[PDB]
């Protein structure tokens, strides 16, 4: 009768150890949470301390995680590795139909169609490949910042859309960036 | 390599030792009532919580008290102690008093409680009543834990209520800070649904390993009472080692 | 079929009245007027009927096999074991 | 019997006076109470620490609270669902002629 | 009035209590050391010591993570965390290490020994030494106090390192802090002579009230073992009152 | 001209903090 | 059986001092040193409450 | 015998750890004591919020 | 002229925060 005590015994401490990476991962220490995950990359050429597994914002609402930071030293340019899901950012199919009628309406306008040569409907067709997987909400020009949270706090990754045209890859490098600001550069301007 | 085997076969008893106590666990609760019940499990929460109702409120000032001295010598040197009425409500809300009355019960009601059944073991009641077929599981233990299910919570309570109230008395009363914003700082910060209700879930999954660890040592205890008195501490260590690590767990989640 | 436990088992939490109207109330439902005229019986077939007043407590241990004893008689089984009832008590 | 059952009853008793303590002196439950509490929207683009359940403000005082806030990924823009009050943020059976009347006097003056 | 006079006699009977247990402690250590009593005394510290040094390391763990994340939750949002590695050491060195470490120690050693010497005396082990002439308290009693003075500040030392440690692990391990402005924040505000020796002062007359009461209810209680069980329960109570009400009456003298 | 219960306000002003402050002074 | 019986204690106490070496590896009175790690030097003028190992 | 001095060594030299740890590691006695130190003083009109060992 | 029980200040001042301030200077 007592191999059955081995046989529940060890079943309620099986379930207590993987209880416990269940209660881990959702606080959050290690195994990020968030869904559908998919990796970015960016340059910045300064950022004044910013710790791995911070958050990233898109106007306000938490939309991602920081990996690490890598440095290159031939070009000492800093570069920081950051996760995103796409269940708020990267159109669904209704919002797959808002950007090509939008690509023909303001790509392909009456001024905008005809600015390389005037029989670019392949401007559409060459889009759509990229438009069911390898898209992001984010624009073709909008830039990250690093942000300050109040006036005392971690630092965060702050994305600013708005403006342009076309879209980037499920994997691209943000071209536009902006490094942070220090105390001392305030008081070298303001003195 | 012989020490290495007397190890070895102690751990693989305390396995099984395991599984047959959530067996009798699941015994318990899945089971029809039983008649005139609540003549019983109210004489029962006679015993266990109106009796520990003490001990917990002069600890209560104590941990009060303390928290109402360093929590002024630290914040007088910042001297920002608008904080003095939030530096004592959410320690006391969402750690001590899920932690340290748990400690305090597992003393008091948590090896009471086993030493009761492991008296009822020895002189063979409980072998008497089987004969008789009352099947003492739920005669003597049902009542039994389900007054310390229902009396943990009702003491926490009643543990932060004192706890703040303490460090209100030694705060203002003998060292001096705006009563005004004491009250107004304590009361503009702590949510009712996010910390207080979330400082009674804690003290619930406390009542259940804290109780059905103790009612176990003294039901699978043996007779011949240097086996009682082994028993008796044998769940306080073995409360305090699980009060303090699904604590952890439990925090880090309902405060990522 | 009732036993009798070596050392006596009483509870030492219901009185003696209810130590032997226990296995009755534990078997049946009956009036009270006949739950508690049949322990007045059984209490003085064995010789101690001026209690079910005081609790297990304070009998002398003497006494208390003769109350386990009642409650080893408390319907009329027809099968009692004795552990020993001769424990090494007075002569 | 009696003996322990009431004492019981005193027990209750100091768990249900510092339940009180706990929800209306302390926990916001006194200030969550609202009335006929309808909600509207609005589209923002800054929202940075900016929880929900808050209390919003009009004029130096307190109306309310916010519901709910997620994003719109068809214009990057912030949406915001919260409670506004029926009662002391509207008006009532008195003030509905004291805008009939300034309705009627700002438009056909 | 007669409940009135129940309560009224029973803690007339309580003072007196003590005055017994008080005549106890200055007829032992007030006399000539016993003939070979170290190797007594160093079997007693394996008892005692050795036996709890688990349940408290695993437990100096729980406390520090706890600290190391509600440590972390509040001081980011006032950025000035150049204070984790001061609000981590300053509370650990001043009152969770005299404070939780009493209240461990008092589950399984402080009740432990109320057992074995509870055991003792209903045997009659206590009784035929006597008529031999070995005086037991001398015998029994002295080592097993000797036992529990020595080896409580050889605990709350191992608590508050282990302590410290476990709060580096979650903080700059886990979340992220300069490792070189934990130890640096550290070392420069935390004196030795000022709060690590104020450290042991209060673990030396914490070690003293909770072995001397706990050795006194198991040489003064009763045979018959529920006199076993009620008064193993009966020093948990009488150790956790007076920890925290000499913990508060002291930290107001060292810093007041 | 007021609100209906259930509508939109034409004019936002989003949160600004010590990274957009500096710059907002020019 | 031997198979159970010392295999648990061959067990643990593997995995028991494996942690306690967790616990030197992040106690800061063990090692966790760098590789070739070069030193270099400079002179200052005002160093206002710049403490060793920042 | 022999097994009680072995386990009560044991407890004794994790003791001789866990206070070296708080000797020189945390609390500054490492730091301070210095070398061959005389006195110069000198006069203030306002000293508030100033402390011994700054 | 003094006040009695109940009666009203007609005289008052309400609060500017922080944010109305740094607009003020720049």
């Amino acid at each position: 009768s007592r191999t059955s005590e081995l046989a529940v015994g060890i079943f309620v401490i099986i379930f207590g150890i993987a209880l416990f990476f269940l209660a881990m991962k959702v606080s959050g220490l290690v195994g990020t949470n968030l869904s559908d995950g998919y990796t970015m990359k960016a340059q910045f050429d300064n950022v004044n301390g910013l710790k791995p597994r911070a958050k990233v914002t898109m106007s306000g609402v938490t939309i991602g995680r920081v990996d690490s930071i890598t440095l290159d030293p031939v070009t000492r340019l800093a570069t920081v590795t950051f996760d995103l899901d796409g269940k708020l950012t990267s159109f669904n199919a209704e919002q797959l139909k808002e950007v090509q009628k939008n690509a023909l309406d303001e790509l392909r306008y009456s001024s905008d169609y005809t600015q390389a040569t005037p029989a670019q409907q392949k401007t559409m067709e060459q889009q759509l490949i990229s438009n069911m997987n390898s898209i992001t909400s984010i624009d073709e020009d909008a830039y990250i910042m690093v942000a300050t949270n109040g006036l005392l706090g971690e630092k965060y990754l702050k994305i600013v859309p708005g403006g342009g045209l076309n879209y980037l890859k499920r994997g691209d490098t943000i071209s536009n960036t902006q490094g942070t600001m220090d105390l001392e550069d305030l008081i070298s301007k303001f003195i | 390599m012989n020490t290495i085997a007397w190890l070895g076969r102690l751990v693989i008893e305390r396995i099984r030792g395991i599984g047959v106590a959530a067996l009798m666990l699941l015994q318990i609760i899945f089971s029809l009532p039983s008649a005139g019940g609540f003549g019983r499990f109210v004489y029962q929460m006679h015993r266990v919580g109106v009796m520990s109702l003490l001990i917990i409120t002069v600890s209560g000032l104590f941990i009060g008290l303390v928290l109402g001295l360093q929590g002024y010598s630290i914040l007088v040197n910042v001297g920002s102690e608008s904080m003095l009425g939030t530096m004592v409500s959410l320690t006391l809300l969402r750690e001590l008093a899920p932690v340290v009355a748990a400690l305090l019960f597992a003393g008091r009601a948590g090896s009471a409680l086993t030493a009761e059944i492991g008296s009822m073991k020895q002189s063979e009641q409980l072998a008497s009543m089987e004969m008789i077929g009352v099947d003492p599981l739920k005669q003597i233990v049902s009542p039994r834990l389900w007054a310390g299910i229902v009396s943990l919570p009702m003491l926490t309570v009643i543990f932060a209520a004192i706890g703040i109230v303490g460090g209100k008395l030694v705060g203002v009363d003998f060292l001096g800070v705006d009563e005004g914003s004491f009250w107004s700082g304590m009361q503009n910060n702590v949510q009712f649904g996010h910390d207080v209700v979330n400082g009674i879930i804690k003290s619930i999954v406390f009542a259940l390993l804290c109780t059905w660890i103790a009612v176990f040592q003294g039901y699978a205890c043996d007779p011949t009472p240097e086996g009682i008195a082994t028993a008796m501490t044998r769940t306080v260590v073995y409360s305090s080692l699980c009060v303090l690590g699904f604590d952890f767990v439990l925090t880090a989640v309902m405060f990522g | 079929m009732g036993m009798l436990f070596q050392s006596g088992a009483l509870f030492t939490d219901m009185s003696v009245y209810e130590n032997v109207a226990f296995p009755i109330r534990a078997h049946t439902k009956l009036s009270e007027n006949l739950i508690a005229e049949l322990v007045a019986l059984k209490l003085e077939s064995v010789g101690l009927r001026g209690t079910e007043q005081l609790m297990p407590t304070e009998l002398s241990g003497g006494m208390n096999r003769r109350v386990a004893l009642a409650r080893a008689i408390a319907l009329d089984p027809d099968l009692i074991m004795y552990d020993e009832p001769f424990a090494g008590q007075d002569p």
